[PDB]
RNA sequence: CGGCCCGAGGCGGCGGGGGCGACGGGCGGAACUUAAGCAUAUCAGUACGCCCCGGAGGAGAAACCAACCGGGAUUCCCCGUAGCGGCGAGCGACGCGGGAGGAGCCCGCCCCGAAGGCGCGCUGUGGGCGCCGCGAGGGGGCCCGAGGGCCCCGCCCGAGAGGGUGCAAGCCCCGUACGGCGGGCGAGUAGCGCUGCUUGAGCGUGCAGCGCGAAGGGAGGCGCGGCCCUUCCAAGGCUAAAUACGCCCCGGGACCGAUAGCGGACCAAGUAGCGCGAGCGAACGGUGAAAAGGACGCCCGGCCGCUCAAAAGACCUGAACCCGGCCGGCGCCGGCCCGCCGGCCCCGUCUCGAAACACGGACCGAGGAGCCACGCGCCGCGGCGAGCCCGAGGGCCCCGCGGCGGAGCGAGCGCGAGACGCCCCGGGCCCGCCGCGCCCCUGCGGGCGUGC
RNA sequence: GGCCCCGGGGGCGAAGGCGGCGCGCAGGCCCCGCCGGACCGGCCUCUGGUGCAGAUCUCGGCAGCAGUAGCGCUACUCCGCCCCCGGAGGACUGAGGGGGAGACGGGUUCCGCGGCGCCUGCAUCUGGCCGCGGGUGACUCGGGCCUAAGCGGCGGGUGAAG
RNA sequence: GAACGCCCCGCCGGCGGAUGCCUCGGCCCGGGCGGCGACGAAGAGCGCGGCGGAGCGCGAGACGCGGUGCGGACCCGCCCGCCCCGAGAAGCACCGACCCUCGAACGCAGCGCGCCCGGCGCCGCCGCCUCGGCGCCC
């Protein structure tokens, strides 16, 4: 881009500035010329990824989970927890396959306003981003973690809900916006296999608790 | 690329069910002085090793064993280890709801070293009193002989 | 991140920290390491002794694993023994039951003599020994052995 | 959430698909409801619009019922009878205000052999689905 | 006059030729540039020119590596210094180790001799993913030109990816989730001498011309001659996979948003136009929901008014510079209500020194210049700590070798550190390199000391 | 990337434009009135092609100067009634022609009817301009044939090839 | 003094096309595919619509012809045409044909000519027909 045309400087003595010019006299090949190249063109060899040690990744997951179990950081993160029995919220659901029954459980436990918060917040974003396949924004609600129980087909449709199998937990889902305290609806089996998961992590011990 | 290769080996596994993806390969010793005491997977079994158990090159190839007629054994322990491997594999093979083995067949494992015991008295008779002097004599054996010859030549020529 | 860097605190300053009398030009000293004997000799002599010239014999192809040679000190010999049996070996020091340590199994060839050993007999099997390693071991009642 | 990966969720590609569509797709794109009575009778929810159908309009500034005189497939609109721009003369001709087919419910259908057959085809397929579910 | 040998014209069937901005193979082959000059060197075995295939190609089953308690055709990925060099500037492989993939074979020679593919051949044949289709579920009241808006009460949801519709729609329409069909072993050779190119290959890495020219031979990173050892069989041939890639089709994106992004978003861009020619090469996107794209009347283009929410009338909004008509008055800072008094050289730049008769700059808008990759040093912070570690690869999760650190010193044969100390600085002593008393065992070897 | 307490502000009027007050040392921010007619943000964390008076800068528009400088080939006049057409007068080109025709180059400029939006540096009712129709006929003229100076081809020869 | 010029105390007009919002276009990554030609390619010229300039398409069978399936009311203007339990407009997919001049370009040439009543280019392989030689022999 900018370098397919043919241009050379005219030199001094013709009462014009010394940039390269196309046959005819039009400016070219400068970042300050219309139709010139970039001063420093962008290139795909930019280092796009970054490295993190394995302990540090695990420690981030565990600190995000620790944050998830506080009735103060969950309320200060943004969710609606006024009518919930407990913040470590373990509910036996068995198999939910109909959105109507999944909504029924969420109501019967008390997470109905978080999902209504998510549902009534869908809008069109403020900028250029709506020409680039990011037209709508919705807020985020509860995260359901499951182990042995078919639930995704009953929970997925609901606005502001995400699904996570307990053996592979995602830090970007635990701390959306890089803010730690997410509201988590736990299946009984997932909440009971958590310690087994940390035992399956090999030559790993959890960091020391402090004051 | 990771997904592409996984799809290719899945297709091949279906095609050749219930054979394994891999051939039986021998256990061999790594080449350096630095990698001297541990084993790894080789290319094929020697004809001496096959003569150990009976099979011919064609017959072993048919029942699924890599055969390398260019390799030659370097000792008798090589043979004993690999004939044990062949013999045990031929034990564990069936020939025609069957089970398709995965990964490398009979992986090689290198055990961690354990500690042993003994007697000071029987240890001592194996070594002289001054081991460092013993070793130093062996280390400098050749150089001293050249110097000795040079001295004897000095005196001989100078009569 | 571009937004925390020195270069953008210089918007509206004409020259960008490079000076008005001197300025920013292409290569006012030359490219690379050139000039080390002529106009950079003060730098090269202050900071890089023995950068110019030749030293010693040359080998047209070095055998890396021939010349490889790992080593262990005698203050490390007792940590190759697992933790759960040293207490017993120390309590029942025996001429008839003595711990045997083979250091080529752990990947060392020569045994040097830095440090000291606990008061307990022990056989050590290596491929070569140093004089005071032998001295200290035979002083605590151990035996040096040569292993194939 | 979509799952099928041969189908774009790209606004540029979707808008270019909506324009520059071929005639059969455009005709299918120009559908409308059947009324409740025809829904009961034919057991079908939607049909492509046609000349000779009687349509009842809402949600617009031109509300009424009339017969489909013309179909403007380039524009995706339909010229209905009686629904016009307010003219200037007392004499001058009518000029149709173009209605978009999704602003209507079809009230009475033009029938012929092809219409009958395609409706029965669609019923049998919906029955296959209802037997599966 | 017939056969065999070496040729000539014609006829029949079959094959070749040209084409491509990549990837691949074979040749020929620069200079700018760096060395702060410049010849060797570097750039670069690159640009460019010529030839040749394919869907890949090339390479390939040891005249290999090694020195081990040894491996074992080819390709590709991870990993890391021997050496070359105005020994300057610069340049630079590889084995061992961890993975992807894995596959082996036959001609000449020798035996049979036409057993063959029989108008030939004994001058030797033959055998040993794409195509279909169904597809749920919202009203009532305000108001607007128009309800996808506001208020209140609901349904579908394996479907709340999205596009359209007169203003933000799961339920107005297309789609979206859930499924069906196809499915006995190679001669003008190897090698050698002279010369030219090439390589990290250094008294030769690989190639070539010419002269000479073998029999058992080749190799073991320093030459010559002799004796050994270890390991292979050149001068003939075939071969899948793991690997690389433009055009065109398909999907995605923290990318650009009309002077940007391709030169090219506009029914007619490599177009119009320019050059004898090789070749050079623009500018130009947007009415309105609907063309409803402008009634009637009056003067002789204008005025009235007409469509429409609105002229938005050749069209979205419609800034600046600059200008015309009406109205008011006659440079910055400060005091005072206001035309007085006081202060005030043209900025930017190079420079000892600029208001300079030093240079740039009529005005206005939009654009316009320390970013990225790799390497080196130091500092800060996080995790773990005599340890540490998302190689490659295999099943935002799980498993995963090197490597670096842990001991130094010496050209090298090689030898090889405890004794003190909150920390820092100094002293002392220990290890190696260079030298020297004395004692001895297995001896130009061990021990014990002295010195810069 | 998040939050914005029954789920952030918007045709009961978004972004932008033109004037005016207020806050801040300042970079700047906030509100009101008029235009406009569909999108926009405050706080936390993340990213960069991130801020103009100058470069004889690039592209576009455009002022004073200014109603300024400027508009060879002897020549027109009267009437019908324009530099066009007609009649009458007065002149010119001066047979190496401001005449009549070909070769090359141009390519429809040719003809008839109609016209004045562009052009015809003044005008035009003129026209090589614009619209619509038309138009070049060979035994004997030329080309086709012959050869000139030349150019190509030739079993082959040479070169890494072309 | 007026006027010219200048500043704006405000109200309207011009000229110009910035800013804002929008986007059937670019660019980057990944995945497919890897499919031309003497049976005449790539490319070039000329011609073809009822009223037809450009671009797409097509080739004297020319803005297209036929066969098999699907589809089922239109065909941008003016005209035609179709309309129906099949009578068939738009549209889609495969398959069969037509396919002017030049071009690897093939009777010579490039627009003009032939030799002969089939037709008439170069190289190579295998066969075959007809032949030459003071090659070797008979
Ligand atoms: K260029
Ligand atoms: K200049
Ligand atoms: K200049
Ligand atoms: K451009
Ligand atoms: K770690
Ligand atoms: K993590
Ligand atoms: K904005
Ligand atoms: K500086
Ligand atoms: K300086
Ligand atoms: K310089
Ligand atoms: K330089
Ligand atoms: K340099
Ligand atoms: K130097
Ligand atoms: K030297
Ligand atoms: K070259
Ligand atoms: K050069
Ligand atoms: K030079
Ligand atoms: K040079
Ligand atoms: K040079
Ligand atoms: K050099
Ligand atoms: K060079
Ligand atoms: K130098
Ligand atoms: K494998
Ligand atoms: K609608
Ligand atoms: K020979
Ligand atoms: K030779
Ligand atoms: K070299
Ligand atoms: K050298
Ligand atoms: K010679
Ligand atoms: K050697
Ligand atoms: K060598
Ligand atoms: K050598
Ligand atoms: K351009
Ligand atoms: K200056
Ligand atoms: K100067
Ligand atoms: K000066
Ligand atoms: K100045
Ligand atoms: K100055
Ligand atoms: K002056
Ligand atoms: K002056
Ligand atoms: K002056
Ligand atoms: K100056
Ligand atoms: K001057
Ligand atoms: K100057
Ligand atoms: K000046
Ligand atoms: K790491
Ligand atoms: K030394
Ligand atoms: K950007
Ligand atoms: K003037
Ligand atoms: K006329
Ligand atoms: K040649
Ligand atoms: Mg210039
Ligand atoms: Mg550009
Ligand atoms: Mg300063
Ligand atoms: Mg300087
Ligand atoms: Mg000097
Ligand atoms: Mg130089
Ligand atoms: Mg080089
Ligand atoms: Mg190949
Ligand atoms: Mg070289
Ligand atoms: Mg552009
Ligand atoms: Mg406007
Ligand atoms: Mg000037
Ligand atoms: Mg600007
Ligand atoms: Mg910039
Ligand atoms: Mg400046
Ligand atoms: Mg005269
Ligand atoms: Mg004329
Ligand atoms: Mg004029
Ligand atoms: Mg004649
Ligand atoms: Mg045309």
């Amino acid at each position: 881009a900018g370098v397919q045309c043919t241009a050379h400087s005219w030199g001094p003595g013709r009462a014009v500035a010394r940039l390269p010019r196309k046959h005819g006299g039009i400016g070219a090949y400068a970042n300050f010329a219309r139709g010139g190249h970039m001063a420093h063109p962008t290139t795909v060899i930019r280092r796009w990824c970054r490295k993190v040690n394995l302990n540090q990744r695990r420690y981030a997951v565990a600190s995000a989970l620790a944050a998830s179990a506080n009735a103060a950081l969950v309320e200060a993160r943004g969710h609606r927890i006024a009518d919930v029995p407990s913040i470590p919220l373990v509910v036996d659901t068995d198999n939910v396959t109909k959105t109507k029954d999944a909504l029924a459980i969420i109501k019967a436990v008390g997470v109905l306003r978080d999902v209504e918060r998510c549902k009534d917040s869908r809008h069109i974003r403020a900028g250029r981003g709506k020409m680039r396949n990011r037209r709508y924004i919705t807020r985020k609600g509860p995260l359901v973690i499951y182990n042995t129980e078919d639930v995704a087909r009953g929970f997925r449709n609901l606005p502001g809900v995400d699904l996570c199998h307990v053996s592979s937990i995602r830090l970007l889902e635990l701390a959306p916006g890089s803010h730690p305290g997410r509201l988590i609806l736990w299946t009984k089996s997932a909440f009971a296999s958590l310690d087994d998961v940390y035992a399956a992590k090999q030559n790993y011990t959890l960091p020391r608790s402090c004051i | 690329r990771k997904i592409r290769r996984r799809q290719t080996r899945l297709q091949k596994a279906k095609a050749i069910f219930p054979c394994p993806l891999q051939k039986l390969r021998p256990s061999v010793t790594r080449c350096s002085q630095k990698f001297n005491l541990t084993q790894r997977i080789g290319r094929g079994f020697t004809l001496r090793e096959l003569q150990g158990v009976g099979l011919s090159a064609g017959k072993a190839r048919q029942i699924g064993i890599a055969v390398d007629p260019r390799r030659k054994n370097k000792s008798e322990e090589s043979v004993a280890r690999n004939v044990a491997r062949l013999k045990e594999y031929l034990s564990k093979v069936t020939i025609f709801q069957a089970i398709q083995h995965q990964g490398v067949v009979m992986p090689v494992v290198n055990p961690k070293p354990v500690i042993t015991t003994g007697s000071i008295a029987e240890a001592k008779k194996e070594v002289p009193e001054n081991l460092f002097m013993y070793l130093r004599n062996a280390r400098t054996a050749r150089n001293r002989a050249r110097l000795a010859k040079r001295d004897a030549e000095r005196e001989a020529a100078a009569k | 991140p571009t937004r925390i860097r020195k270069s953008r605190k210089r918007r509206g300053h004409r020259q960008m920290g490079y000076g008005r009398v001197g300025g920013h030009r292409k290569h006012p000293s030359g490219r690379g390491k050139a000039g080390g004997l002529q106009h950079k000799r003060t730098s090269f002599d202050k900071y890089h002794p023995g950068y110019f010239g030749k030293l010693g014999m040359r080998n047209y192809h070095v055998r890396r694993n021939i010349e490889y040679n790992p080593t262990i000190n005698i203050d490390k010999i007792w940590s190759l023994i697992p933790e759960e049996q040293r207490d017993g070996f120390l309590q029942r020091k025996s001429t008839t039951e003595a711990p045997v340590v083979d250091v080529t199994r752990f990947g060392f060839f020569k045994v040097l003599g830095r440090g000291s050993l606990p008061q307990c007999p022990i056989i050590i099997k290596a491929r070569y020994f140093s004089s005071d390693a032998e001295k200290k071991l035979r002083e605590v009642g151990g035996v040096p052995l040569l292993v194939p | 959430m979509k799952l099928n990966s041969a189908v774009t969720a790209s606004r540029r590609k979707c808008r270019k698909a909506y324009f520059t569509a071929n005639a059969e797709t455009r005709a299918k794109m120009m559908s409308s409801r059947l009324s409740k009575e025809l829904r009961a009778e034919h057991k079908i929810k939607t049909m492509p619009i046609r000349r000779g159908d009687i349509v009842e309009i809402f949600t617009g500034g031109h509300k009424g019922t009339g017969k489909v005189v013309e179909v403007r497939r380039r524009d995706y609109k339909i010229c209905v009878e009686g629904i016009n721009q307010k003219a200037r003369n007392p004499e001058a001709k009518p000029v149709p205000y173009p209605i978009h087919p999704s602003n209507c419910i079809i009230k009475e259908l033009y029938m012929n052999g092809s219409r009958y057959r395609a409706i029965k085809r669609r019923q049998e397929r919906n029955a296959e689905r209802l037997a599966r579910i």
